[PDB]
DNA sequence: GTTGTGCTATGATATTT
RNA sequence: AUAUCA
DNA sequence: GCACAAC
């Protein structure tokens, strides 16, 4: 996971940019429109690499406004995640429903049933953990979690995970 | 509409039709710019065109009052036009013909008006005098052919044509004191 | 060999009339009433019947029956004629639509 | 402005077409690898594992930082902090994004020189699995072959059991002891 | 103005044609239409959950428009949709129905000829879709029979078996918007029902569709046959709401609503007793409205006519003539920013000028665009207000609000911005398109540069009458004011009068001097022609360009 | 109907003429490539006129006593007489004059002399005497090499269509036959020398302004070529009054409608016999 | 007044192409609409305060184009669905030239 | 609602102009209402592109006695320049 | 594509330029210009946006650039600096 | 051989139900 | 829809 | 009312 990716966007500059900060003007508001969205096509944009040979290319201008509009090409760092993905993190909520195991820029929700038979919610713990005889699981924890599947929201992209199978949870 | 920059309880707003802008009289912003012309837009649906050359002829106009909105045209004969499809698309219509039928009542008055010399005015002031009491409890059951014969009276008696109670009681029919009782009950109504 | 009578009729008719045309002009037209392989007539079964773009040719005479012809045969206007543009309100693809115009930062930063 | 992609695409009208993802190695239409370059070259897909990841944002963040002084012209705990001064200096500061996936990165990393990462990525490319496959290996620290081909169910048949306890083994060495 | 979207801004660069699949015209659909009442609540003053906004399109200066809001000046109208009660003909395609059902076997579904056939092999080589089905047609239009049984490529002597079904093809023949056939001592005779073409049609194989010019993606057969009825929203059939007793609705709406009763109708008879014979009589009926709908100038069948005896304004007719929604409001169009009058002719013009009468250059307006150039002419016009000459109209902020100079209590007052534009009056040269009708060729529109004189007539050159066509016996012409720097440069650029003299129609000038000027330069140049000192030094003055040497 | 036929023709940036397909209808815009407004009436001489008065016109014979160039003429003219390395450059330019001439009759075949060309070459050598106020009485600085390398030398200058490969270059050789004909016949040695009596000065100058010219006059692409052709022969054909006059083939509009239908049954049907 | 076919003619002859796009969009029709970016239709239910898209049949609320079309162009295409082709619009290209 | 930004001072209380008053372009010649609910103006302007001195304003009923009024307007058009003859 | 992109040499278009590309590259300038776009040339006291891009052309001194496009799909890019004004 | 099917100049202006 | 305008 | 296109 956690991959490298080759992309481009579209900026449009008013005229009124078209001095010698130009292209400075364009990188910014690259970073500025890509840098931490979230798509469900390519994952959490996280950070656009090699700053200085992000390639502005010409811009067309447009026929009614005199604005002129750049194809950016970059590259980014990306997260997508996929269900079926193993992944280790830290537990950063937990309720009498699972808990949350944040994972990178994303969270991952382990519903109280992917879970070993006897490690149950106790809420007289301080904070609620799941307390098994042989762990015990809160607010502060690292767990490893296998993702049962992925929610495309395009803004963010939440998931759900087990801890059920072999060589899993606790760690 | 108000301006959204001043806010005084009356809102003094002009429509300056001529270049198709609705401002605020105060502070002279405009507040629409899309304006139609409603003279020129109602041509479309009341016309001269019968022919039907017009292009800008596309609508037509109905009566919600009257007839409720019963929208309906009428297989005819056009320019290309074999006698038979027409008679079988007829034929058809008849297969597809209580309340509905009881709109023949308005065939009524307009068969009276017309018997009686009534302007145009005075039987769609009959029509919907007839609408809204032949249905009434309030009538009950009154003399049918009384209280169309009432609701004449009633449709001159606003549109200030001179009609005395004895000049429709030549028309239909009347029983006198029948449909001088129902001419009161639809009165209060 | 017809091209060139039909050139020639169409001089005679202008020609007759004391009237003058640039060669180039009258050539064009029958140029392309030619090209076709036969002589195509400038009617709606002729230059309207090509396999040019679907609103092109809906734009001159046979309109609906060409538009319902363009959906059951899927076709495909890829826009290049002056009338989609047109029908469309992009700028067309003549005279000053023919090329575009492009800034470039490398010249920009040195001129200023 | 909703940010594309290298490659292209025949629009088929039938949106229905789309297959899920999963550990059958089925990533999306977008990361499948046999992907494109800027330049128009085909090259193979680039996962990083941890370490790794943490290194190129690391590297980059810095390069842009050097870049933003030249146009004013005209230990695990420690680092987790000077991080987050580096992002003050150089990121939008409302990238949350960005900072979790550092302080992520920066505490699940088991690699923490370039170095080691590099052993790492000379080790783990003779196996030719999955660019997916070798960036979980880097990741999630496995002691036997099957804890290995349970996490990561990818494999299963790609690469021997003992061969691949061969790889854990020499991981564990080039593990960073913090 | 109209609100901003976030959504990248982009130019159409193909047109993908195609019929509508009836799984598709549900899928679009935001309503179901029931019932054919407009609106009325029974004697109410709001839509119905059935006819014009059952949850669809906006109208009447109010925002509900289902979550999408906006309202009119932003709604585009979504579409509903209506089930038929059974399948009829797209008027359109009853041609190209007939035809297929020829080409292909009825009740098999299979393509009439082989490759095995020689004229087929070639006939299916042919690469236009169209020029195709038209030698595929000419040729198995004549096969009357499904074979199952077709001699080999190698010889007559073993014969191949092909698909199947041996079944006798009827001669196809159209009555009214019917198809009959007849099978062959005296043949079968019968009428072929749309729900067998329907099903016939499904069945024939995408090879063989694909053959006959349809594509499988979109454009197959089975959807010539409408099934599911896509209902445009109001805006393509606006409502007028008069007086309470006055009310319009269009053609369309009342066609639809015929369409509707119909459909109730036949949908209530299939439901019921089906009296077989009574039903094909009411399905018919609905063919007739539905076809009717598209197309009101149907050859053979009768009119349908609305109470007045004029015949209904189906869709096709909206968009046939001149005057058309192609040849009138597309491919021509009424524009803004114009103006017209009468012409008359003035010696003390220069060719490249127009004289535009004050009352005109008051009302016709340029949005010059406020930079640190103009910033202090412009501020001086508004100062002037719209009621001088030398003025302006409306004054745009940068959000886009105008204001109506002639409303403002602190005209002068309003600091001007960067950026804001300011809708001045059209000023002494000015450049603008000039443009007498019929105009047949490009020297008909010329850009000219405007002079603000007084009366009410545009005032032109006399030399500049030769192309435009124009005597002055009450002709009028036409005015078109440029709205950008940049279209104003197209105009003196290219369309600009001194520009357009040396004419490409036959290589020669195409405007001369004329009438007095060249009568009387004729009586100037005799050798008899002697003029004196004192008249004299008053020609030389007279010509601007004299370089003051006697 | 013109119009819309004609619509979507243009000249492309490879100077071809071409609709809304790429389909190629002309393959250099009006068979020259040149902008109609920038064409002029222009006699070609060469053409016509006695096999003996061409001769008187256009030969030079240093080698001939008599019909050499008299010293009056040029400088050079005094030792040029007999110079057999310049003679072979004017029996070459001799031999490419009565090439042209064979060839204009050729093309030309009823001898009309005036065509529409670009380039007014009689009006450039007019504005170089008013200009350099040349002397008709004092012998020019030019050689025989000035004069007869110098116009091969600027044909070679006069183009119309760029590109590297052979079948360009050879669509640029013929589309600059006719006027490389007319070039010439204008500047021919002896008719400099003798008729316009220009300078090695005035000479180059001519030179200058012919190429210049000639570039400013062909085709630029995005001309509407087709719109432009439909209405240059709409337009008069509305001034078309038959309408006879005072007063047996069918002519004008009604005949034109023929033409344009392809009628297949038309009114007047003939054929001339020769 | 009428900017009709022959005055188009004449801009075209002319060469000025802005002019023609000026006086056919700004100078009269000129409407925005946003179509989806699967089907060519102008089916978008864009409740542009929100910044919500989708057009639903397609489930698709990421792939939506806005363009600028005359009015009566966007009347056309309606009356064309009405009618039940499909005039489909597309903001890419896919066939060369 | 929707009332002319012409002026209605000229009207008597009976909605009238009476004769005599000098008028000019989007004046209110006539004043009307069409009463539905309170009420939407219905009102007669002078044409916008012209002027002068009203002549003579009647009042009558019709066939069916439905009230309607006349209203006459005198310019006098003095010769100018795009006139014709 | 984009490899239809034809390299600087084996640019075989006139080297001039046409007589609406220099209209449009007017207009354009002129646009942005009016639209408050930095301005490249001393104005010698110039207001007029046109006149003003006009200065900016005589001088060689606008950076744009005209995609000329070739009716196959390919380009050839010509700067104004290089492309020949003699109209 | 007969039927049947598209279209037939540009813009402008003024009334009459 | 008629009348009319160049 | 054409004139050319398909039955
Ligand atoms: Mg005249
Ligand atoms: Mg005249
Ligand atoms: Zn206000
Ligand atoms: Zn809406
Ligand atoms: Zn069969
Ligand atoms: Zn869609």
């Amino acid at each position: 996971m956690f991959f490298i990716k080759d992309l481009s966007l579209n900026i449009t500059l008013h005229p009124s940019f078209f001095g010698p900060r130009m292209k400075q003007y364009l990188k910014t508001k690259l970073l500025e429109e890509v840098e931490g969205s979230c798509t469900g096509k390519f994952g959490y944009i996280l950070c656009v690499l090699d700053y200085d040979n992000i390639d502005i290319q010409r811009g067309r201008i447009l026929p009614t406004d005199g604005s002129a509009e750049f194809n950016v090409k970059y590259r980014a760092v990306v997260f997508k995640p996929f269900k079926g993905e193993v992944v280790d993190g830290t537990v950063v909520s937990c309720s009498q429903h699972g808990f949350e195991v944040q994972v990178g820029p994303m969270k991952v929700f382990v519903t109280k049933h992917l879970m070993p038979q006897d490690l149950t919610f106790n809420a007289g713990s301080n904070p609620p953990s799941y307390q098994s005889s042989e762990d015990v699981i809160t607010i502060k924890s690292r767990i490893r979690v296998k993702i049962e599947g992925c929610i495309s929201q395009v803004s963010s992209i939440h998931a759900i995970g087990s801890i059920k199978e072999d060589y899993l949870g606790a760690i | 509409l108000t301006c959204p920059e001043c806010k005084v309880y009356p809102p003094k707003i002009v429509e300056r039709f001529s270049e198709g802008d609705v401002v605020c009289a105060l502070c002279g912003l405009v507040l629409s710019d899309k304006l139609v012309d409603t003279r020129s837009e109602w041509r479309t649906f009341s016309n001269d065109d019968h022919n039907g050359d017009d292009p800008s002829r596309v609508g037509e106009a109905s009566n919600p009052l009257l007839d409720g909105n019963n929208l309906s045209t009428r297989i005819g004969k056009g320019e290309t036009t074999d006698m038979r499809f027409t008679k079988e698309l007829n034929k058809a219509q008849g297969k597809n013909v209580k309340d509905n039928e009881v709109q023949a009542a308005f065939a009524k008055i307009t068969m009276l008006c017309d018997a009686a010399e009534l302007p145009k005015i005075v039987k769609d002031c009959a029509k919907e005098a007839y609408k809204l009491c032949h249905d009434e409890k309030t009538l009950k059951g009154k003399s049918m052919e009384s209280i169309m014969a009432a609701s004449i009276l009633i449709g001159c008696r606003r549109a200030e044509v001179a009609r005395t109670f004895k000049e429709i009681q030549s028309l239909i029919h009347v029983k006198t004191k029948e449909f001088g009782k129902t001419l009161n009950i639809m009165k209060n109504i | 060999a017809g091209r060139a009578a039909l050139y020639k009729e169409v001089y005679n008719v202008i020609a007759s009339d004391g009237s003058y045309v640039n060669y180039r002009h009258m050539a064009l037209l029958v140029d392309v009433m030619t090209t076709q392989g036969g002589l195509t007539s400038v009617t709606r079964h002729g230059f309207n019947r090509s396999n040019t773009g679907a609103l092109m040719r809906c734009s001159f005479e046979e309109t609906v029956e060409i538009l319902f012809e363009a959906g059951a045969s899927a076709e495909l206007d890829d826009c290049r004629g002056v009338s989609e543009n047109v029908i469309l309100g992009q700028m067309a693809p003549i005279g000053t639509g023919a090329f575009d115009v492009m800034i470039d930062e490398e010249s920009l930063v040195k001129y200023m | 402005v909703s940010t594309s992609t290298f490659q292209t695409r025949r629009r088929r009208l039938k949106k229905v077409e789309e297959e899920e993802n999963a550990a059958t190695l089925q990533l999306g239409q977008e990361f499948q690898l046999k992907q494109i370059n800027h330049q128009g070259e085909e090259e193979e897909l680039i996962a990083l594992n941890l370490s790794e990841a943490r290194l190129v944002i690391k590297e980059a963040l810095v390069e842009r930082r050097r870049a933003f002084k030249r146009s004013q012209k005209k230990t695990r705990e420690k680092e987790l902090e000077s991080i987050d001064v580096l992002l003050e200096q150089t990121t939008g500061g409302n990238n949350k994004d960005l900072k979790n996936t550092m302080q992520y990165l920066t505490n699940f990393s088991r690699f923490r020189d370039q170095e080691t990462v590099g052993a790492v990525i000379q080790l783990l490319k003779s196996t030719g699995l999955h660019p997916f496959e070798v960036a979980q290996l880097g990741s999630l620290a496995c002691d036997t072959a099957d804890e290995a081909k349970t996490l990561i169910p990818s494999l299963n048949n790609k690469i021997s059991d003992d061969e691949l306890e061969r790889i854990l083994k020499e991981l564990s060495n080039l593990e960073t002891l913090y | 103005g109209q609100q901003y979207s976030s959504a990248p801004l982009r130019t159409v660069k193909e047109v993908q044609f195609g019929l509508f699949s009836p799984e598709e015209v549900r899928a679009i659909s935001v309503a179901k239409i029931r019932f054919p009442e407009t609106m009325d609540e029974t004697q109410t003053r709001a839509k119905i959950g059935g006819l014009n906004d059952p949850r669809l399109g906006s109208i009447d200066r109010n925002l509900k428009c289902q979550t999408c809001q906006e309202g009119m000046n932003e709604c585009p109208g979504h579409f509903g949709h209506i089930d038929l009660a059974k399948p009829v003909f797209h008027v359109g395609f009853i041609a190209k129905i007939k035809k297929v059902c020829e080409c292909v076997c009825m009740h098999c579904g299979k393509l009439l000829l082989d490759e095995h056939n020689e004229l087929m092999r070639q006939a299916l080589a042919i690469k236009d879709s169209k020029k195709r089905f038209a030698a595929i047609w000419t040729l198995c239009k004549t096969k009357m029979v499904c074979e199952t049984d077709v001699p080999s490529e190698d010889d007559p002597t073993q014969l191949v078996s092909r698909g199947g079904c041996g079944n006798t093809q009827p001669t196809i023949r159209k009555d009214g918007l019917k198809l009959v056939g007849s099978w062959k001592d005296e043949p079968e005779l019968r009428v072929l029902s749309t729900e067998e073409i329907l099903n016939i049609f499904k069945h024939i194989s995408v090879k063989d569709f694909t053959s006959l010019g349809f594509n499988e993606v979109f454009s197959r057969p089975e959807w010539m046959i409408l099934t599911c009825l896509p209902v445009p929203p109001p805006p393509v059939r606006p409502s007028i709401s008069f007086n309470e007793s006055q009310r319009g609705e269009d053609d369309l709406t009342f066609k639809l609503a015929d369409i509707l009763k119909a459909n109730i109708s036949l949908e209530t008879l299939e439901h019921n007793g089906a009296p077989h014979h009574a039903i094909e009589e009411a399905e018919s009926l609905l063919q007739f409205h539905v076809a009717t709908y598209m197309d009101n100038d149907i050859a053979g069948q009768p009119q349908a006519l609305q109470k007045s005896g004029r015949p209904v304004k189906s869709i096709r007719a909206r968009l046939k003539g001149k005057e058309g929604r192609i040849r009138g409001n597309l491919m021509g169009k009424r524009v803004d920013f114009s103006a017209r009058t009468v012409i008359s002719g003035d010696p003390n013009l220069e060719l490249d000028q127009v004289g535009v009468p004050k009352s005109i250059a008051k009302t016709l307006t340029y949005p010059e665009v406020v930079t640190p150039y103009n910033i202090d002419r412009l501020t001086q016009l508004v100062r002037n207000g719209p009621n001088e000459h030398p003025g302006a109209k409306y004054v745009i902020r940068d959000s886009g609000d105008r204001i109506d100079l002639r409303y403002s209590k602190r005209a002068g007052d309003i600091q001007l911005q960067y950026g804001w534009k300011v809708e001045r009056h059209i000023m002494d040269n000015d450049p603008v398109l000039f443009n007498r009708q019929p105009s047949l060729h490009k020297m008909s529109m010329m850009a000219h540069r405007v002079k603000v004189i007084p009366y009410s007539t545009f005032r032109l050159n006399l030399s500049v009458t030769s192309p435009y066509n124009a005597d002055f016996d009450g002709d009028e012409m036409n005015l078109h004011v440029p709205q950008s720097e940049e279209t104003r440069a197209e105009l003196s650029q290219l369309c600009a009068v001194p520009l357009q003299i040396v004419s490409p129609q036959s290589n020669k000038p195409c405007m001369g001097i004329v009438q007095d000027t060249l009568c009387g330069i004729r009586k100037l140049t005799l050798r008899d022609t002697f003029i004196e000192l004192d008249q004299v030094l008053n020609m030389l003055y007279w010509v601007p360009d004299w370089d003051g040497v006697i | 109907r013109l119009v819309k036929a004609l619509e979507d023709i243009m000249v492309h940036y490879d100077n071809t003429t071409r609709n809304s397909l790429g389909n190629v209808i002309q393959f250099i815009y009006g068979e020259d490539g040149m902008d109609a407004a920038h064409i002029e009436k222009q006699s070609l001489d060469t053409i016509g006129g006695s096999d003996a008065a061409f001769e008187k016109r256009y030969r030079v014979d240093l080698l001939n006593t008599d019909h050499t160039l008299d010293p009056s003429l040029l400088e050079s003219g005094s030792e040029i007489l007999g110079d057999l390395k310049l003679q072979v450059l004017l029996d070459e330019e001799y031999k490419q004059l009565v090439k042209d001439r064979k060839f204009l009759r050729e093309v030309f075949v009823d001898g009309e002399a005036n065509w529409p060309l670009p380039v007014n070459i009689r009006r450039i050598i007019q504005n170089a005497q008013q200009t350099f106020h040349i002397d008709h009485t004092k012998p020019s600085d030019l050689t025989i090499k000035d004069i007869v390398l110098g116009v091969k030398d600027l044909q070679e200058n006069l183009l119309v269509l760029r590109g590297k490969n052979e079948i360009i270059q050879n669509a640029q050789r013929d589309a600059v036959t006719l006027f490389c004909c007319l070039l010439r016949s204008r500047l021919a040695t002896r008719r400099v020398l003798q008729e316009y009596r220009l300078t090695k000065q005035a000479f180059d100058w001519v030179l200058s302004n012919i190429e210049a010219q000639f570039l400013r006059s062909v085709v630029h692409p995005g001309e509407m070529v087709g719109v432009l052709a439909a209405q240059s022969i709409g337009e008069p054909a509305t001034q078309m009054t038959l309408n006879t006059f005072h007063f047996k083939v069918t002519s004008g509009v009604p005949r034109l409608k023929e033409i344009l239908n392809v009628a297949k049954n038309m009114k007047t049907p003939s054929l001339t016999v020769y | 007044l009428r900017f009709g076919e022959m005055e188009r003619d004449c801009m075209i002859a002319h060469g000025a192409a802005s002019f023609l796009k000026e006086r056919l969009m700004e100078a009269s029709d000129a409407f925005r609409v946003h179509i989806c970016g699967i089907c060519g239709l102008m089916t978008v239910i864009a409740k542009l305060n929100h910044n919500q898209f989708e057009c639903k049949g397609c489930d698709n609320k990421i792939d939506i184009y806005q363009i600028h079309i005359p009015y009566a162009a966007k009347l056309l295409f309606q009356e064309l669905m009405a009618m039940n082709i499909t005039p489909r619009l597309y903001t890419d290209r896919s066939r060369d030239f | 609602l929707r009332m002319k930004h012409g002026t209605y001072d000229k009207l008597d209380d009976d909605g009238l102009i009476a004769p005599g008053v000098r008028v000019s372009g989007e004046d209110v010649i006539i004043g009307k209402t069409t009463p539905i609910s309170s009420k939407r103006d219905a009102s007669t302007p002078l044409r916008s592109t012209e002027n002068g001195i009203v002549d003579q304003v009647l009042v009558t009923t019709n066939q069916d006695g439905l009230k309607f009024v006349k209203v006459r307007v005198r310019t006098t058009k003095i010769p100018q320049i795009g006139d014709k003859f | 594509l984009k490899e239809k992109a034809i390299p600087k040499d084996q640019r075989a278009t006139t080297p001039y330029m046409t007589k609406y590309e220099r209209a449009r590259i007017l207009g354009t300038r002129a646009l942005q210009i009016s639209m408050n776009a930095p301005v490249f040339v001393d104005l010698e006291g110039e207001t007029d946006p046109l006149r003003i891009a006009m200065k900016e052309l005589a001088e060689k001194k606008i950076p744009l650039v005209i995609r000329r496009y070739l009716p196959d799909g390919s380009f050839e890019d010509w700067s104004v600096e290089e492309l020949i004004v003699d109209l």
